[PDB]
């Protein structure tokens, strides 16, 4: 047996089945992450995204921030919460950005179907093209990912900072 | 002898080949040209000097600060 | 307020809300289309 | 020791030669 | 009881008592998968038996040696994580059970690229499924002799309680 | 693309268009030297400006040469 | 061990002809790829599957060489920076944030319970650097225990992060010195070449020897 | 667009400025000084002799307050799809009618109305500046001033 | 990957990074600019130095802002000798209390004037923080008349 | 095992086309040879022809290209390249004439030929401003 | 910047390019201008700068901290 083939027996693309990127793990692992689970619209994605990240990310910057403190503080606990709250403030505005110079589109899987029927002899990039079908992949998917994003960070910070204090408290 | 290493390091050939053009024409309205036509050094070469000449440095220069530390103290 | 209180309300303000504004413009600036 | 009014004509005047400035520098173009 | 995989040598199609005589090929997958997720959870746990009682760095030392005694030791908030990523393995593994081709142990995907399997493969699921009977049969053997005797393994067998 | 100029100090000998790792060159008739043969340049969208065509080339200074200009996916050599 | 020059000199001595020697293995490892290396008489065999990835080799210790550099390095002008800012309770030291060396001194413990646990005949510890007692010759120190602290961990990370890196350029110059994106005939040119031309955006260098030359340098930093 | 704006957020700070007068005058506002020793060497405003004078712990908290809105102004700036009125104008959209001289008198909940409000709020908030400088009492003085005394009693 | 390089066609029409980094390098050489012309280059170098003395006008002006407003000059015309002149005063908050304590100067920590300007400006005839607050204020209204 | 039968016995490469020869441009090599050869990839290791139709997809024409080169040393000379856009846009483009570019084909006519030699080429100063 | 020349720094660049074309979770984000390795005479400036830049500000700091530490 051989565990390493071509991927989609292309054997062109730079590109492998290993063990790694297509076993069965690695399929419903992926599938259940936020970014590509089904049934979600982008500013579920968005949300969800936030949420964990600002949860993880209010950590390092509480525990090892310049006003730590080995025993509960509030002043440690705002001032990590404070700077979690900046970071995916941060983040947002690239996403916010990064989504205004990449796309032009409102509704996709659809543009590229009317362009490969009714033909696209335009300007292109707009009609033809469009690398994704994801609804991930529009002006108005990725601003609703971007404030899912935003919102779930804020949310996903304060519950993580809420927790943390009750863990360093009745703990 | 490091330091001099970063003349080849930093340079490249056609520079010194213009350079060895005018000495050259020096070297002929005085009649010495040699008949070895001089060539400034290939770009391999260039760099096989100056990885030599900086290797050599800096390992000498770890030599005689490691030898007379280690042997004063 | 006083005029010591000017560097705390300037340093912050210049140094970090200046280059979040200006990186914006000139990232959108450069990767504009035509 | 300068006082507040000072300084804060002093930045007054300097916002009017700010916007002198983009002013010199759109019409120097994009 | 079939041509599956996990035949040996020693009693090939080992079903005595004719589990298999009349299951469908549903309970058989079910069979099988109960086998490997036991064959695979007895395998650490007698590998964990035995390095906890001769190492235990952990916890600051502390955590006696002896098992199902440093069960009641963990702070109960580590039990509780152990807990939640067994629990988000096992969901990860039902959503793997969803995808097409599914073979009943198999959450590598192997069916992906083995197709025609070979002899060397069916011989080393067989020896996996060997070292998990083995493995269940052994912590089986270490809890019971825990709980009667009240010395761990190599404890028991340092003293000579044989 | 950069820009690929052909004198007519050419002598046809063919080595800048087996040179050429992009298929830019080519050999066209010509009643300028005795091959009768004189490179081209119809495909310079194509020129990735690795100079391979003026290092095999044997006249004095050059009969092909290449000019760096604006810069493509092409030009660029960019597999990506 | 009580002449210290000879010992500092034997040590540096043989580190630098080790570095030196294994650049040398990596360089000839590159000519034969360039030129004893036949595509048909190693079909699917361990060389053509690395070739066919190499990729993904190069990629990741890319990125295990930024996180090493980033951590060690970083770690490094981190105290630096707090240490000129008067902050001395935030650098990564023993009297502050503290990184021990913990699985080194697990080993350390382990080689100076051995005579007599694991070693049953040894009398004394193969080294006293893992522990025991100071050997002093005539009232200068020959051997004694090695303590491994925050200090230790910063530096052994820095001997790793330039180990990977030298490792990086080497091997990138071994996998990559037939062919590669830019130049798809890289072989052709030979193992020793300086460049395929100004074009391209610039190809200096994309030899396999312009590999071992920069190998050459990292190794010098590393030693 | 940038008008309507800015003539809410001067109506909502006429509010918050009546508010701190209120908070100043009732004992309100935390005394003394914020902690060096807690909070770094960059609330440290001057010392003068062996002594560290910080940044006031009022002025602190009106900055965390103001921190509050703020923030509440840039999700609302970052929610553009999920917000009854953008912040900025959409590709194609096209501003609002400028109202000139005097808006249309329309009372109630009217946009004339908000925006006849925003003017004047923006325009008492420069009368009030222009009286502070001017005069040289302090900006809560001169809304006391202005308010007869109910203020600041 | 468009507009950016304004002055170049061939530039803005580079879809790598080179076209950004290119782009900043060539920004100055107006000689080679698209649709260029000697009167519309004379012009904008023109234009350009107008700007350049308006930036250094407003350089000297900052220099005499922050040494009247957070230097030592009256202190250090009565003792030129014994006294450090103070560029400016310093506000990072990254200091600890160590940094704090050996920077600080009078009321706040400062950086020593490496510049020569009191000297400069004690010799030229200035005695007083409000002499050099009236220059500041000069040089930036000859700013702006050169903007 | 492979999506067409003509492909190369080739066991895929992480050096092959990218996201860029799917929305830009792709290249392919056809190509008949009479023994199954084996041969080296321009992107990775050894692949082994068919004895018969062989067609390769690449991200470059100089990729192609290297490839048609080593394939000259089998004594294989029909190998022709093709430029692929996003869609089934195919253009001929190695063997353009059908003639290798190497050889004189009548209806060749010359393309950036100066009637001059470099000595002849004009001041720069006199080139500025247009 | 100096020593190191081009053409080592666009194969790793294209080794870092298809690490990010091929890994999950990082495919949502792609690239508007594709990255190169600097160009040789961007190189020799970013070389010479920062060769400049270290010479003047290390200069600068060992003329002024030695002056006021060795002269009061
Ligand atoms: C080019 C001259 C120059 C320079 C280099 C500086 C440098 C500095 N000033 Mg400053 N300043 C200047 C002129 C200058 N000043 C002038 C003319 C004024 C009078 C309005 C002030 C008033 C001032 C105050 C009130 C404060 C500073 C402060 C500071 C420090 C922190 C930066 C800051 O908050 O800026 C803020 C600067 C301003 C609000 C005034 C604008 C500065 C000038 C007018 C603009 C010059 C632009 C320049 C020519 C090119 C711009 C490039 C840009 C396009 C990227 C820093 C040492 C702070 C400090 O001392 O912290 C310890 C502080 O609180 N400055
Ligand atoms: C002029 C430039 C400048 C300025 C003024 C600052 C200022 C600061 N830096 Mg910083 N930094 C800078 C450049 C700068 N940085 C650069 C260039 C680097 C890279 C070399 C760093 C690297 C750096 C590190 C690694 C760290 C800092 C930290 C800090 C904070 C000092 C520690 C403290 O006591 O605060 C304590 C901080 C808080 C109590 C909370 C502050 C959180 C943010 C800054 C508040 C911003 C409020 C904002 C308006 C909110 C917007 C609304 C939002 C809610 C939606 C302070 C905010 C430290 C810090 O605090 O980390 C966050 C820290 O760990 N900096
Ligand atoms: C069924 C498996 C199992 C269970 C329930 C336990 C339970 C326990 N172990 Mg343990 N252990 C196991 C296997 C197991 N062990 C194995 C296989 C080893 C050999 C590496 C060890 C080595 C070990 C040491 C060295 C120590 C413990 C300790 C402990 C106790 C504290 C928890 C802790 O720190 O774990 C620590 C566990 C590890 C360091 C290794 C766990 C590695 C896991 C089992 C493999 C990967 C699991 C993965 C997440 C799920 C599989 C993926 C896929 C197959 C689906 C606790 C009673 C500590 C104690 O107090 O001792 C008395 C202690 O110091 N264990
Ligand atoms: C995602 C990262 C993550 C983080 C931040 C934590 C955080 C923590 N874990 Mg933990 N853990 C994790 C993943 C994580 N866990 C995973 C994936 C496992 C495997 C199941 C465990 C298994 C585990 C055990 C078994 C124990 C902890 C414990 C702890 C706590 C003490 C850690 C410490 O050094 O003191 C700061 C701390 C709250 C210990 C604890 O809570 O005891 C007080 C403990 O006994 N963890
Ligand atoms: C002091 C000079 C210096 C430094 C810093 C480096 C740094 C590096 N070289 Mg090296 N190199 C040097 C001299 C140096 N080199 C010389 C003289 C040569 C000539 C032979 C080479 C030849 C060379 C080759 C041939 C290769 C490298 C590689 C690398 C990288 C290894 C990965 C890594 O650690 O990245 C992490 C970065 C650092 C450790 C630098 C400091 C970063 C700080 C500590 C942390 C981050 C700071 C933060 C982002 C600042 C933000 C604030 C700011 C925006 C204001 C790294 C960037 C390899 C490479 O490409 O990378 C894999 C490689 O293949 N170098
Ligand atoms: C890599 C090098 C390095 C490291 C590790 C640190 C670390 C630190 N610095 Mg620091 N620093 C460095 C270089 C470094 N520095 C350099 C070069 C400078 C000079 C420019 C400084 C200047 C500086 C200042 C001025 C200050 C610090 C401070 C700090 C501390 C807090 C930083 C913070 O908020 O974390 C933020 C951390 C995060 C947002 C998270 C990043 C790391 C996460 C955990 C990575 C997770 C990866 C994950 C495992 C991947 C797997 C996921 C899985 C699900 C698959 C922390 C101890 C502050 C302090 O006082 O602390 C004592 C402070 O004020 N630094
Ligand atoms: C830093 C000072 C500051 C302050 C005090 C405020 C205050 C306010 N903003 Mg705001 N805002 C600010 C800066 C500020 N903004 C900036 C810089 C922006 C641009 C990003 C905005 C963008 C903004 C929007 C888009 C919105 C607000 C809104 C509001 C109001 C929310 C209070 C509330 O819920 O009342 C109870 C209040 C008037 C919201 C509003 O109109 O009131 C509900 C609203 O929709 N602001
Ligand atoms: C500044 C005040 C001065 C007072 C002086 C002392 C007080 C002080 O110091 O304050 C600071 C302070 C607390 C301040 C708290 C504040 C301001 C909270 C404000 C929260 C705002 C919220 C929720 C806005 C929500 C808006 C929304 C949803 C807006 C919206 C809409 C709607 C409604 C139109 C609906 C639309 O619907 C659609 C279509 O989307 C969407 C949108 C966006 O348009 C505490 C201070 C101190 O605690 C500290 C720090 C230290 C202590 O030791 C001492 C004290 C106690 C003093
Ligand atoms: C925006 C504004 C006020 C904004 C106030 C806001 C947001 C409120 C903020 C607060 O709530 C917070 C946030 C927090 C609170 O704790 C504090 C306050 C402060 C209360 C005033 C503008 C005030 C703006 C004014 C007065 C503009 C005057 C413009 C004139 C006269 C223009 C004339 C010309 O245009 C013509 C006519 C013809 C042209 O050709 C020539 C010229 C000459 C340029
Ligand atoms: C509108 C305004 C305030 C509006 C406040 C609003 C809407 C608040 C709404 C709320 O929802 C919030 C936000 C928050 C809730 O919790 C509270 C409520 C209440 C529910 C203040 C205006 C305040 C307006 C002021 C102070 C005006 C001052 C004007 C002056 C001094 C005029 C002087 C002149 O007229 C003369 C004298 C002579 C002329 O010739 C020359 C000039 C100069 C024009
Ligand atoms: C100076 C220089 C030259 C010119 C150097 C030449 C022509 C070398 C001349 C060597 C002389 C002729 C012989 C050596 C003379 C020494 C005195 C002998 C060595 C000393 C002994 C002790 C070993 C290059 O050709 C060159 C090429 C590429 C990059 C950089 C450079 C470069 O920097």
């Amino acid at each position: 047996v051989s565990f390493i083939k071509p991927y989609r027996q292309d054997p062109f693309v730079g590109h492998l089945a290993t063990p790694i990127t297509t076993s069965a793990f690695t399929r419903a692992y992926l599938k259940v992450l936020p970014a590509y689970r089904p049934g979600l619209t982008p500013l579920s994605r968005g949300a969800e995204i936030g949420f964990t990240h600002g949860y993880f990310l209010i950590g390092p910057f509480y525990t090892y921030g310049p006003l730590r403190s080995v025993e509960f503080s509030l002043t440690s606990l705002a001032a990590g919460l404070l700077a979690a709250i900046t970071l995916l403030l941060i983040l947002t505005v690239g996403l916010s950005i990064y989504g205004q110079v990449t796309y032009d589109v409102y509704d996709n899987a659809l543009i590229v179907k009317l362009v490969r029927q009714m033909v696209g002899s335009e300007r292109t990039q707009d009609l033809p093209q469009i690398k994704g079908t994801s609804e991930l992949d529009t002006v108005l998917g990725w601003q609703k990912f971007s404030e899912g994003f935003f919102s779930g960070g804020l949310i996903g910070s304060i519950v993580a900072a809420v927790g943390i204090a009750l863990y360093s408290t009745y703990l | 002898i490091w330091a001099f290493s970063l003349m080849f390091l930093f340079s490249g050939r056609g520079y010194w080949q213009e350079l060895i053009e005018s000495i050259v024409w020096a070297h002929n309205k005085l009649k010495v040209a040699p008949s070895i036509q001089p060539r400034a050094l290939s770009i391999t070469q260039g760099r096989a000097v100056g990885v030599a000449h900086y290797l050599l440095g800096g390992i000498g220069t770890t030599w005689a600060f490691f030898l007379a530390r280690i042997i004063s103290v | 307020m006083s005029l010591d209180l000017l560097p705390s309300f300037f340093v912050p303000l210049v140094g970090l809300v200046l280059p979040l504004f200006s990186i914006i413009g000139l990232f959108l600036y450069i990767e504009k289309e035509n | 020791m300068i006082y507040d009014s000072q300084v804060y004509i002093a930045l007054v005047i300097a916002v009017v030669a700010s916007v002198l400035a983009i002013r010199l520098g759109a019409t120097l173009y994009n | 009881l079939d041509g599956m995989i996990g035949s040996s040598a020693p009693f090939k199609n080992f079903d005595p008592l004719g589990f298999a005589a009349k299951a469908d090929q549903k309970t058989l997958n079910k069979y099988r998968e109960s086998e490997l997720k036991h064959g695979r959870v007895a395998m650490l746990a007698v590998l964990g038996w035995i390095v906890q009682e001769f190492w235990h760095p952990l916890y600051d030392g502390k955590l006696s040696s002896n098992p199902l005694k440093a069960l009641t030791e963990v702070p109960l908030i580590g039990w509780a994580q152990i807990f939640v990523a067994i629990n988000v393995i096992e969901y990860l593994q039902n959503k793997i059970k969803e995808l097409p081709g599914y073979r009943p142990g198999d959450y590598l995907g192997t069916w992906e690229w083995v197709e025609q399997s070979d002899e060397g493969w069916d011989s080393y699921q067989t020896k996996e499924l060997n070292n998990g009977r083995l493995a269940m049969v052994a912590i089986a053997g270490l809890i019971v002799q825990d709980l009667i005797t009240g010395q761990a393994a190599l404890e028991q067998i340092t003293a000579g309680n044989t | 693309s950069h820009t690929v100029k052909i004198y007519d100090t050419c002598i046809g000998c063919t080595q800048c268009v087996r040179a050429c790792p992009t298929d830019v060159l080519e050999m066209v008739p010509w009643d300028g030297c005795k091959a009768g043969q004189i490179a081209s340049a119809p495909r310079t969208e194509d020129c990735v400006g690795c100079k391979r065509c003026e290092t095999a080339c044997p006249t004095d200074f050059l009969s092909v040469r290449v000019y760096l200009g604006g810069e493509t996916t092409r030009s660029l050599g960019l597999a990506y | 061990a009580i002449d210290y020059p000879t010992q500092l000199s034997l040590f540096t001595h043989h580190v630098w002809i080790g570095g030196f020697c294994i650049v040398g293995g990596a360089a000839h490892g590159a000519i034969f790829f360039v030129r004893d290396y036949n595509a048909a008489n190693n079909y699917n065999n361990l060389i053509d599957r690395v070739i066919r990835h190499r990729d993904a080799i190069i990629s990741h210790l890319n990125w295990v060489c930024i996180f090493l550099g980033c951590h060690s390095f970083g770690l490094y002008v981190h105290n630096d920076t707090m240490r000129a800012l008067g902050r001395s309770q935030d650098l990564f030291s023993d009297n502050a944030i503290a990184l021990k060396p913990i699985f080194a001194q697990f080993i350390q413990n382990l080689h100076t319970l051995a005579p007599g646990s694991t070693a049953p005949n040894a009398l004394t510890t193969v080294s006293y650097a893992f522990g025991g007692d100071v050997i002093s010759v005539g009232s200068k120190i020959a051997m004694m225990p090695i303590s491994l602290g925050t200090a230790d961990f910063l530096v052994h990370h820095i001997h790793a992060f330039t180990i990977h890196v030298t490792v990086l350029i080497l091997l990138k110059g071994v996998l990559y010195s037939r062919n590669s994106r830019l130049i798809p005939d890289k072989a052709n040119l030979g193992f020793r070449f300086p460049c395929d031309g100004p074009g391209r955006g610039g190809t200096c260098q994309v030899s396999a020897w312009d590999h071992v030359f920069l190998g050459l340098f990292w190794m010098y930093n590393s030693i | 667009k940038a008008e309507r704006w800015n003539g809410r957020h001067a109506m909502f700070g006429w509010i918050v400025l009546l508010a701190t007068g209120y908070a100043q005058a009732h004992g309100l506002l935390p005394e003394g000084g914020m902690d060096a020793k807690e909070w770094g060497t960059w609330v440290i405003v001057s010392t003068t002799n062996g002594e560290q004078v910080t940044i006031p712990a009022a002025r602190a908290a009106i900055a965390i307050g103001h921190l509050h809105f703020g923030a509440v102004g840039v999700f609302a700036a970052y929610s553009k799809n999920s917000v009854k009125d953008r912040l900025l104008l959409e590709p194609g959209e096209k501003d609002e009618a400028p109202a000139g001289l005097f808006p249309a008198l329309r009372p109630g909940l009217t946009k004339e109305a908000e925006m006849l409000n925003g003017r004047v709020a923006m325009l008492g908030l420069v009368a009030l500046v222009a009286v502070s400088a001017a005069t040289g009492q302090d900006i809560l003085s001169v809304i006391d001033q202005g308010l007869g005394g109910l203020l600041l009693k | 990957v468009y507009k950016f390089p304004k002055f170049s066609k061939a530039l803005a029409e580079d879809p790598s990074t080179r076209r950004i980094w290119y782009g900043i390098a060539t920004a100055h050489d107006f000689e080679s600019h698209d649709a260029m012309t000697e009167s519309k280059l004379y012009q904008k170098i023109f234009a350009s130095h107008f700007g350049h003395i308006a930036i250094i006008f407003l350089w000297t002006a900052g220099n005499l802002f922050h040494v009247a407003w957070q230097g030592n000059f009256e202190a250090w015309i009565l003792n030129p000798l014994k006294v450090r002149p103070i560029a400016h005063a310093i506000w990072d908050p990254h200091f600890g209390q160590a940094a704090y304590k050996a920077f600080l100067k009078t009321s706040s920590p400062a950086n020593l004037a490496l510049s020569g300007v009191y000297e400069w400006w004690y010799t030229i005839g200035m005695r007083t923080n409000n002499d050099l607050y009236q220059g500041s204020f000069f040089l930036i209204l000859l700013s702006s008349l050169l903007l | 095992k492979l999506k067409q039968s003509d492909f190369p016995k080739f066991e895929g490469s992480t050096g092959g086309w990218l996201s860029a020869a799917k929305n830009e441009e792709k290249y392919v090599i056809i190509w008949t040879s009479k023994d199954a050869s084996l041969f080296e990839m321009p992107t990775g290791g050894t692949a082994k022809m068919n004895a018969g139709n062989n067609v390769a997809y690449f991200a470059r024409k100089e990729q192609c290209l290297a490839l048609g080169s080593q394939l000259r040393g089998f004594k294989i000379t029909n190998y022709k390249i093709f430029r692929i856009y996003p869609p089934l846009d195919i253009t001929l483009l190695h063997p353009f004439d059908g003639v290798f570019p190497e050889k004189v084909n009548q209806g060749r006519s010359p393309v950036g030929k100066r009637d001059a030699s470099i000595g002849g080429n004009p001041n720069p100063a006199s080139l500025k401003f247009q | 910047f100096l020593i190191s020349w081009r053409g080592y720094w666009q194969e790793l660049i294209e080794t870092i390019v298809w690490a990010h074309e091929r890994t999950p979770l990082a495919n949502l984000v792609r690239w508007k201008d594709k990255p190169v390795a600097l160009s040789i005479v961007q190189a020799r400036l970013v070389g010479l700068a920062h060769f400049t830049i270290g010479y003047v500000l290390t200069y600068a700091a060992f003329v002024i901290a030695s002056t006021i530490g060795k002269l009061g």
